[PDB]
């Protein structure tokens, strides 16, 4: 088996910038035939199945841009991207085409840095379908800040709650390089109803002070 | 326009078997060279193995030879995947693809979740998320399905600028997930929101008209 192996693992670039990836095949992709080296770089970005960037080291498929260049020969490749874009935010791969089994490298994924950004956070009330079922859940979405790192709290009539907390992140925004989380609770239809005030409480780097959004279940 | 089209998760019970098919579409299957490829949760790409429609002759990965068998049906111009004795190991997204020469562009299919489990499938409850009492933004609650994926979009594709889905979370066996949807607010309740959501593992599917509380 050729061994298809890639570096670094993920590199932190900046809108702008100009990248560069290697790939190194433990045997040799050259075709001394054909005079191809065989290696192909895919991009996957999240949630999407692998798009192709490049056959044979350099030839780049239908639509590709040309930001994307393969350069390389024999057992060392490297990809390079000038001028990367918010889009350009994913996991790239190499492959062996040469000889079977066709084995693929193990990944660069590419994550972006920027400017600070405070999150933008909403409620929900628990809904009407859901009472009805006598199950209630409150959600609170903090979206688009940068970084990542945030804390949200609940507080029930004022204290504190974890017991039965989802929380979840989305990746960074292939549009504003910004991340999303949701925090959402469950409660009992019981519980519900014992109290009336919530609060969703985040905290951010951004701010000095938490943000709070809050509702009354009358209302 | 050309594209490659794929089965639909599933839900298959250690021991057993399945077969995951990929069709083309607006082309035929004669003309390309179809691969299989596995992707792992959080884990990276593997190619499992090749055909060739033109004699049926395939060739894999050795390591999956004896679990993986691809064939072809060249007059529906369907591939199809036979994974046997099934595992754990055996749960991911399971894609195919192949090279086009006219269109110089390799077609990727959608991916075919499986999903290698005794438990039972159990479709969402999905929720509307109206505000409490410039822009104002709206979500949707799906909650304890099982097992994944669930494709949540809202107008059916229209609205999808500022929409945000959140990754699935267990807690219980049963995952649950939410997206909201951020608008101008003119829109708003003038012009109506509809959260659909269906999914693939127990075929059933979901429209839910955010109104105002």
């Amino acid at each position: 088996d050729i061994v298809m192996t890639q570096s670094p693992s993920s590199l932190t670039v900046t809108t702008g910038e100009k990248v560069t990836m290697t790939c190194k095949s433990s045997q040799s992709l050259l075709n001394s035939r054909t005079q191809k080296n065989y290696l192909t770089w895919y991009q996957q970005k999240p949630g999407q199945s692998p798009k192709l960037l490049i056959y044979w080291a350099s030839t780049r498929e239908s639509g590709v841009p040309d930001r994307f260049t393969g350069s390389g020969s024999g057992t060392d490749f490297t990809l390079s991207i000038s001028g990367v874009q918010a889009e350009d935010l994913a996991v790239y791969y190499c492959q062996n085409n040469y000889n079977y089994p066709l084995t693929f490298g193990a990944g660069t994924k590419l994550e972006l840095k920027r400017a600070d950004a405070a999150p933008t956070v909403s409620i929900f009330p628990p809904s009407s379908e859901q009472l009805t079922s006598g199950g209630a859940s409150v959600v609170c979405f903090l979206n688009n800040f940068y970084p990542k790192d945030i804390n949200v709290k609940w507080k029930i009539d004022g204290s504190e709650r974890q017991n039965g907390v989802l929380n979840s992140w989305t990746d960074q925004d292939s549009k504003d390089s910004t991340y999303s989380m949701s925090s959402t609770l469950t409660l009992t239809k019981d519980e519900y109803e014992r109290h009336n005030s919530y609060t969703c409480e985040a905290t951010h780097k951004t701010s000095t002070s938490p943000i709070v959004k809050s509702f009354n279940r009358n209302e | 326009e050309v594209q490659l089209q794929q089965s639909g998760a599933e839900l298959v019970r250690p021991g057993a078997s399945v077969k995951l098919s990929c069709t083309t579409s607006g082309f035929n299957i004669k003309d390309i060279y179809i691969h299989w490829v596995k992707q792992r949760p959080e884990q990276g790409l593997e190619w499992i193995g090749r055909l060739d429609p033109a004699n049926g002759y395939t060739k894999y990965d050795p390591k999956f030879q004896g679990k993986a068998t691809i064939t072809v049906d060249t007059s529906s111009n369907t591939a199809y995947l036979h994974l046997s004795s099934l595992t754990s190991e055996d749960t991911a997204v399971y894609y195919c693809d192949g090279y086009y020469s006219y269109y110089d562009m390799d077609y990727w299919g959608p991916g075919t979740s499986v999903t290698v489990s005794s438990a039972k499938t159990t479709a969402p409850s999905v929720y509307p998320l109206a505000p409490v009492c410039s822009s104002v933004t709206l979500g949707c609650l799906v909650k304890g399905y099982f097992p994944e994926p669930v494709t949540l979009t809202w107008n059916s594709g229209s609205l999808s600028s500022g929409v945000h889905t959140f990754p699935a979370v267990l807690q219980s066996d049963l995952y649950t997930l939410s997206s909201s949807v951020t608008v101008t607010s003119s829109t708003w309740p003038s012009q109506s929101i509809t959260c659909n959501v269906a999914h693939p593992a127990s075929s059933t599917k979901v429209d839910k008209k955010i109104e105002p509380r």
